[PDB]
């Protein structure tokens, strides 16, 4: 199954890759271009491309749309900020009409951090009840504990399966 | 590339043949591997046999030595029943110029000749002119293979030794006085080259042997008649320059139909065309007096194809057509090929010489031209101005003083030479433009040309003659100005004029003297067409289209006053 | 350092191009004819060393070749290389290629010209040469063969 | 890839239409889920290129085929990259993960073929994202990795400095590798690096000094030592030091071309050493002998490069160049001409006063054996400026540079023809001794002037006969048979000559009437001189029709001067003194 | 009559080199080429230029040059319509006169000139 990941740099996505993966906490940088791993979940394979968020390579995501079944759209709940810059980025991608058939996913990360916005908050300022025949799901989550990354998969499997 | 070479197998030796063929080709030095190849001499295939010989002709002169060694094969070869064989080795062993050799090329020539291949007896003429070429002694069984060679009916064989005769032998007349008849006869069927030939030699014998016009004469015209619509066009112009050369005068007229027809051709046939015409039109001008129209200029030929067209029409210009062609030569002046122009303004001042009626029309035509930006245009109508000012030494002030101003925009040596003749030529004629132009050319003498720089010590010479009283100093200033020049043709002119002007102190009587010979009506400059120093010469020669009598010019002679014997004929 | 890789037969026809210098693809073909041109008319005993064309940067860089059957090995260098250096190496390259292709021709530069790209560089890689014993080079290629062979 | 190559050797004229057509197959097959397919586009792509087609529109396509855990794949990938990716391509951008996931891998395969793709990524973005792990990998385990990692900091060298600042110390420790190739590569990383600024790399010569030593592998020798030669003029002292290691591998080599080339450096740092220590010679002799073992070589390679050696030494030391005489114009007869010419240049700095008449005289077999106008035209010119250097310094017999200058007379079709006049001319103006000689052979010249007169083109053989008529009547009292002279060059054929070769005939006309007028009045001889006179009188007007201007005007001028001075003589008026005196 | 020929290039290179007697040099040429310096272009030269021992008879047609070797005095149309005859049959069995199919059928070319030139005496 074919799962593009992305979200504005810093949101947490390497991490998220890697502790599906591997099971660790990694140290990372800024992903200059992409990782990708294959995740097995309940017996269904998920090939994840981690493509990088900094706002010069956004252009970058276009070149991964083509055959994706699956979005996961990682975000910072912590930075208010930015969360207007995220659902921006969110619509731009979604009015392609290569992902119409997408699932999508939303991870409402870094729910660690105290000022986080829960996953109700993040659902409203991302727009995501006003989204029309799109399968999708919010799940709050820290990727560093790890909580809440199984219950998203739980999800995406079921939807792809 | 050897490996191949020695190798058994004879593709791999085609191979290697036909890439040492484009090996010499691309000019290459391939000589380094003949033991190779004449190791393969003896081959059975007949493609390795052919491209092996065009090594050997091709290599033959550099490995001179390892071919002497490898003589016997070659003798051996020259009895292959293979006429081409036979040929390309009568060829190789020719090449070969080892001085002993000599008798074996005898037997070989003399088998040659005796061989029953016409192939064979053509490249037999090829070996003999390529002995004389090696050894000029021989040249008695030389001629004696001539003798046999020219007895034999083929026209093929014929050309070819016919060629070999005039290479080798062109004194020994009498055998051609032999066989003039069979040579007319077979010129009919004569191929186009053998056709040229022939005629060209029949040419030299009809001149040479020969009378004032004899049934022989008409013979040769009778039979010659028909090549006039032949679609060569050397046959053609050799049958027209045939007939310019033998037959009479009321005669001849009847080739310009076929000489205008040929023009149609492509650019190399159509330039030498011009060539011939333009000799023979000076003497004959009413043969293509009707065709006047056909060697109008069209702008699609080339510069020097264009410029031909115009000597022939100087040629044609007559009284009756001098106002059509002054007409159509104003049109091509402001053509936009100024090579041409430069040609077509020489060309009206030859016709205006010749029509003398017609001396200021054409003049007031080139007045207006002075005032065209084109430097190279008013460059070439001064001078063309200047040779009819002479002609006509008419005070003509309304002409020279348009020209006199025009110099300071003119860069062209030749006409800024050609402004200072006439104004001292004519210094008493506007004595107040005179003064200036020298001062004028004086300060800038020594940017000037060597040509102009002639001119401009003429000029005050002569504008010293006649009004030393105020351009005295100017004379002295260019005369000293030519004293410590560098180009050599200047130093004449220094010498010479000063000593008639200046040193009064060995005044003789010649000094005296100076004063008119400088003043003197200049005559007339009888203008030739460049085509009259041709008339030395027989019509499509290089001779001809070169004006030179290089090696081996096929030279005619005079008329002789009384007939050799016509009865041996028989 | 190279400036660039050229490879073709005697009638122009490219065989193997690999350039380290950033030139466009008409620029490289046109580069390749130029050098066709300036050297295909020379003689077998013509020295090998001709000047340069224009579309290899300037007077400065040097054609430099070897003739072997009926192909042109050129290899565009700077006026710092050693030109007997460059020759000696295009003869390295030649005997590379005659062990490795198993006495290698015109069909092997055709038709497995990948091949000859990788074995360019062992020999030479960003311009400057990475293994010139020709022993070991053929340890390093057959060693590569082997990891083919083994997945 | 393959099934391509036949389909393009098969449409030979339909090549663009196939072409475009396998472009669009893959166009297709690029986006196809296998790796397989797409890579095989990939290599199509890499042939296309080589024809000379875009290849950057499928630059993510390269990068998703590059992205397969097989290298297999990863060979074509990376090829295709290498071929592919330019500065102007942000595309490289999305490789930054593939490349590091290669280049941490622990795998000597994968890592070469990744660093191998690198080659040609070298740009500063990702030379400043790469440096510190290829710094990493600079002290590998495996020795082939750091045999191509260390040219791929050279790249990075080239692209990002700032890694350069603190690398140059580990690339020293790195030239103690003992691996025998990385060395090498190592050696070529450093050696290149020092020929931009080799300053910074003169401590660097004990090293240096060591590895060529150490070296078995003559192709670090040959490259070390041409870089000693870049060095070179930085520090004499250490050429100084070279010289002995140098001539030491020079009498041990069996490489000409490594023989060559160390001995061409080695004539570099005697060019840097003589400035102040003269005493070389030995060691500059040591490379004239190797320099002919070089020569004498059949190789033409061989040839012309010992040919531009020994033209340095001969610029340096001419005194034992000298030593080849036969040598080179053995040479001389070579099929090659750059060869040749080079080989001409030699023998023109071997001009003496004592050789001079030898190597002419067989460049003048030569000039008889020529062929090209531009091969015989800038032979003769080098051969008029051997013998005219330093003003005729080295001609003694000039009797015989005015019969060799005549018999390059016979040189038709020349376009130095008026230098060639010039020559003669500065000549005869210059020798007095010379000038009998002289204006007999220009008196032949004008003899067979009809058969000079095959050549009317401008700078050509009529510039001889410029010259030649000029000096006759410059210097006729030395003239033999001055009548004839005059009547063979007032003959009607010169009229067909370009204008001023006329003009001046026209003005010797008139000196040879003055001499010879003076002559006949000398002795009393009236008779001849009416008759001669009475001669120009009916030839003149031949030049008087003609249509050249200074032709027009110097025989109308010269013609009235004639006839009225046989007016003159008419009533007896001794008027040779007077033409005389017009061109004493 | 005509012991060489020399086709040459648009570039002014030596094209194609063939011989019936004793050889000389791609050089003579060299005259041609000086004729094209002072030419104002292609259709400026003139069909005859002499040598120091030869003759040069040149025609242009079909973007190329027929540059032969003339040695002693033989009729000028003669030797360029000859070599227009020649050109003609190149395009007869080529198709078309250009530099790639001489190029490609160079010994094609050479048989050529062999059935029509013979020893310098054009005759088939
Ligand atoms: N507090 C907190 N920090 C997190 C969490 N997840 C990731 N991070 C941190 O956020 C920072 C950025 O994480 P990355 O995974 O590099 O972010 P990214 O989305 O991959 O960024 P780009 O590579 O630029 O696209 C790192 O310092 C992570 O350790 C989380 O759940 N809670
Ligand atoms: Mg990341």
């Amino acid at each position: 199954m074919r799962i593009l990941m992305v979200g504005l740099d810093a949101a947490g996505k390497t991490t998220i890759l890697y502790k599906l993966k591997l099971g660790e906490i990694v140290t990372t940088i800024p992903t200059i271009g992409f990782n990708v791993e294959t995740v097995e979940y309940k017996n269904i394979s998920f090939t994840v491309w981690d493509v990088g968020g900094l706002d010069k390579i956004r252009p970058l995501w276009r070149h991964y749309f083509q055959n994706t079944q699956g979005l996961i759209f990682v975000v910072d709940s912590n930075d208010r900020e930015r969360v207007n810059e995220a659902r921006e980025e969110l619509m731009r991608m979604l009015a392609e009409d290569e992902l119409r058939d997408a699932v999508l996913l939303v991870f409402a990360n870094k729910q660690d951090l105290p000022n986080a916005m829960n996953a109700a908050e993040i659902t409203d300022k991302l727009g995501l009840h006003s989204l029309r025949h799109r399968n999708w799901y919010i799940q709050a989550t820290c990727a560093t504990s790890g909580d809440g990354l199984y219950e998203g998969l739980d999800w995406l499997s079921n939807q792809l399966r | 590339l050897k490996q191949m070479l020695e190798s058994n197998k004879d593709s791999a030796k085609l191979d290697a043949m036909k890439r040492i063929v484009g090996m010499i080709a691309k000019g290459k030095n391939a000589s380094e591997l003949f033991p190779a190849v004449v190791k393969n001499v003896a081959s059975k295939n007949i493609e390795i046999k052919k491209l092996v010989y065009v090594y050997l002709v091709r290599y033959a002169e550099e490995q001179q030595d390892l071919a002497l060694l490898s003589i016997s094969t070659f003798q051996r070869a020259l009895k292959d029943p293979n006429q081409l064989i036979r040929a390309s080795a009568l060829r190789v062993l020719s090449s070969i110029r080892v001085p002993i050799i000599v008798p074996i090329m005898m037997l070989a020539i003399k088998e040659a000749s005796a061989d029953l291949s016409p192939y064979v007896r053509k490249n037999a003429a090829h070996a003999i002119q390529k002995l004389y070429s090696l050894d000029p002694e021989q040249k008695e069984m030389l001629i004696e293979v001539i003798e046999k060679l020219l007895k034999d009916k083929s026209t093929l064989v014929a050309g070819s030794v016919v060629m070999a005769f005039e290479e080798v032998c062109p004194d020994r007349i009498d055998l051609i006085h032999k066989n003039y008849r069979k040579l007319c006869n077979l010129l009919v069927d004569v191929e186009e080259w053998g056709q040229v030939v022939i005629i060209h030699m029949l040419t030299r014998y009809a001149r040479t042997q020969f009378v004032s016009p004899d049934p022989d004469h008409r013979l040769l015209i009778r039979n010659t008649k028909p090549l006039l619509q032949s679609r060569n066009a050397a046959v053609v112009m050799a049958v027209a320059q045939l007939y310019w050369h033998i037959s009479p005068k009321s005669e001849a007229g009847i080739i310009s139909k076929s000489l205008v027809r040929l023009l149609r051709s492509n650019r190399e046939v159509q330039y030498i065309v011009l060539q011939n015409i333009a000799t023979m039109s000076i003497q004959r001008k009413g043969m293509f007096e009707p065709y006047l129209k056909s060697f109008y200029v069209r702008s699609t030929d080339p510069t020097m194809i264009k410029t031909l067209k115009l000597e022939i029409l100087t040629n044609l210009a007559n009284e009756a057509n001098i106002s059509t062609l002054l007409r159509e030569f104003q049109t091509y002046v402001k053509s936009q090929d100024k090579q041409f122009a430069a040609a077509t303004i020489q060309t009206i001042g030859r016709c205006a010489t010749n029509i003398l009626e017609v001396t200021d029309t054409c003049l007031n035509g080139l007045v207006c031209l002075l005032s065209n930006r084109d430097e190279i245009v008013v460059a070439e109508s001064v001078v063309v101005i200047k040779k009819l000012l002479q002609m006509q030494p008419a005070q003509h002030g309304e002409i020279i003083k348009h020209m006199a101003k025009l110099l300071d925009s003119i860069t062209v040596p030749v006409a800024r030479a050609s402004i200072l003749w006439l104004i001292g030529e004519n210094c008493e004629r506007v004595p107040k433009i005179a003064p200036d132009v020298l001062r004028k050319m004086a300060k800038s003498f020594t940017s000037e040309d060597d040509l102009v720089k002639l001119q401009i010590l003429n000029l005050g010479a002569k504008l010293y003659l006649t009004n030393s009283k105020q351009t005295k100093l100017l004379t002295q200033y260019i005369l000293n100005l030519g004293k410590y020049d560098q180009n050599y043709d200047i130093r004449d002119r220094t010498r010479f004029i000063r000593q008639l002007i200046v040193p009064n102190v060995k005044s003789g009587a010649l000094s005296k003297y100076a004063k008119k010979i400088f003043l003197a009506q200049k005559p007339a400059p009888l203008l030739e067409s460049p085509f009259k120093d041709r008339d030395h010469f027989q019509l499509g020669t290089l001779s001809h289209t070169l004006n030179i009598k290089a090696t081996g010019y096929l030279e005619l002679s005079n008329w002789p006053e009384v007939a050799p014997d016509p009865s041996v004929r028989n | 350092m190279i400036k660039a890789i050229l490879i073709f037969n005697n009638h122009g026809k490219p065989r193997l191009s690999k350039f380290y210098q950033p030139y466009s693809e008409d620029t490289q073909q046109q580069i390749i004819r130029e050098t066709f041109h300036l050297v295909s008319k020379r003689d077998e005993n013509v020295c090998n060393f001709l000047e340069g064309g224009l579309l290899i940067g300037g007077s400065d860089n040097k054609l430099i070749y070897r003739h072997y059957a009926t192909l042109y090995f050129v290899f565009c260098v700077d006026s710092s290389e050693s030109e007997l250096g460059i020759l000696d190496l295009i003869q390295v390259f030649v005997e590379t290629l005659d062990k490795c292709f198993e006495n290698v021709c015109e069909l092997d530069l055709i038709f497995h010209v990948d091949k000859v790209h990788n074995i360019l560089a062992e020999m030479v890689m960003g311009g400057m040469v990475l293994e010139t014993n020709m022993n070991e080079i053929v340890t390093q290629i057959d060693a590569q063969n082997k990891l083919e062979k083994s997945e | 890839l393959q099934d391509l190559v036949r389909g393009i050797r098969n449409h030979k004229e339909d090549e663009a239409k196939y072409i475009s057509q396998c472009i669009d197959e893959i166009k297709q097959e690029l986006k196809q889920d296998n790796i397989a397919v797409k890579a095989n586009a990939v290599c199509k792509l890499t042939y296309l290129q080589m024809l000379g087609y875009d290849i950057s529109w499928a630059a993510f396509n390269i990068i998703e085929v590059m992205s397969a855990s097989k290298f297999t794949f990863k060979r074509i990938g990376y090829l295709a990259a290498s071929q592919s990716f330019h500065e102007g391509t942000d595309v490289i951008m999305l490789t930054t993960n593939q490349i590091r996931k290669d280049l941490s891998s622990p795998s000597q395969y994968d890592t070469g073929v990744a660093l191998t793709g690198l080659s040609c990524f070298v740009t500063p973005d990702l030379a400043r994202d790469l440096a510190n792990d290829i710094m990493t990998l600079m002290s590998h385990t495996k020795p082939y990795i750091r045999k191509k990692a260390v040219l791929i900091m050279y790249k990075v060298f080239l692209k990002y400095p700032e890694s350069l600042r603190p690398a140059f110390p580990r690339l020293k420790e790195k030239l103690e590798d003992p691996d025998p190739g990385v060395q090498s590569a190592a050696v070529n990383v450093i050696c290149e690096l020092a020929r931009r600024n080799p300053k910074n790399y003169l401590s660097l010569a004990p090293l240096f000094f060591k590895l060529m030593t150490s070296s078995t592998n003559n192709w670090v020798l040959i490259k070390i030592i041409k870089l000693f030669g870049a060095l070179t003029p930085l520090e004499p002292r250490l050429g100084k030091k070279l010289i002995e290691p140098l001539t030491n591998l020079i009498h041990s080599t069996s490489a000409m071309s490594l023989l060559y080339e160390c001995v061409n450096t080695v004539i570099a740092v005697l060019i840097s050493l003589s400035s102040g220590m003269p005493n070389h010679s030995a060691s500059i002799q040591l490379c004239v002998q190797k320099l002919r073992i070089l020569i004498e070589d059949s190789d033409q390679n061989l040839k012309y490069l010992g040919l531009l050696a020994m033209s340095k030494i001969l610029k340096t030391h001419p005194k034992s160049v000298q030593s080849h005489k036969d040598l080179i114009l053995q040479c001389l007869d070579d099929k090659d001409e750059s060869i040749r010419l080079r080989a001409l240049d030699l023998l023109y700095g071997m001009v003496s006063k004592k050789n001079l008449m030898e190597i002419v005289k067989k460049l003048m077999t030569h000039v008889d054996k020529a062929e090209g106008t531009t091969y015989r035209d800038e032979l003769l010119t080098k051969i008029i400026d051997i013998c005219s250097q330093s003003n005729y310094q080295y001609i003694t017999n000039f009797e015989w540079y005015i019969s060799i200058l005549v018999e390059l007379t016979r040189l038709e079709g020349t376009r130095h023809g008026h230098l060639i006049a010039a020559q003669m001319l500065d000549v005869a103006i210059r020798v007095k001794a010379i000038r009998k000689f002289a204006v007999s052979q220009m008196s032949a010249l004008l003899d067979s002037a009809h058969l000079l007169a095959s050549s009317t083109q401008r700078n050509g053989i009529c510039e001889v006969l410029y010259a030649a008529a000029w000096i006759c009547g410059e210097f006729s009292e030395h003239l033999q048979e001055p009548h004839h002279t005059l009547e063979a060059m007032l003959r009607p054929r010169v009229t067909t000559l370009p204008g001023h070769i006329q003009a001046v005939y026209v003005q010797n006309v008139v000196k040879l009437y003055a001499s010879i007028l003076q002559q006949k009045e000398q002795a009393g001889e009236a008779e001849g001189a009416q008759a001669v006179t009475q001669l120009m009188v009916d030839r003149l007007p031949q030049f008087v029709q003609s249509a050249d201007l200074e032709v027009q005007e110097r025989a109308s001028c010269i013609l009235q001067l004639v006839k009225h001075i046989q007016k003159l003589q008419a009533k007896d008026v001794p008027v040779a003194e007077e033409v005389s005196a017009l061109f004493a | 009559m005509i012991h060489s020929l020399f086709l040459i290039n648009c570039s002014g290179d030596i094209f194609l080199e063939k011989h019936w007697k004793s050889v000389v040099s791609q050089s003579v040429c060299d005259y041609f080429f000086e004729a094209q310096e002072k030419a104002a272009d292609v259709e400026n030269v003139p069909p005859v230029i002499s040598t120091p021992h030869h003759y040069l008879i040149s025609i242009y047609r079909d973007k190329l040059f027929f540059v032969s070797v003339i040695q002693t005095e033989v009729p000028p149309l003669f030797v360029i319509e000859f070599l227009h005859r020649v050109a003609d049959t190149f395009q007869d069995y080529f198709g078309e006169c250009s530099e790639a199919a001489i190029k490609d059928n160079v010994v094609i070319v050479y048989e050529l000139l062999e059935e029509m030139l013979d020893n310098g005496f054009p005759l088939a």
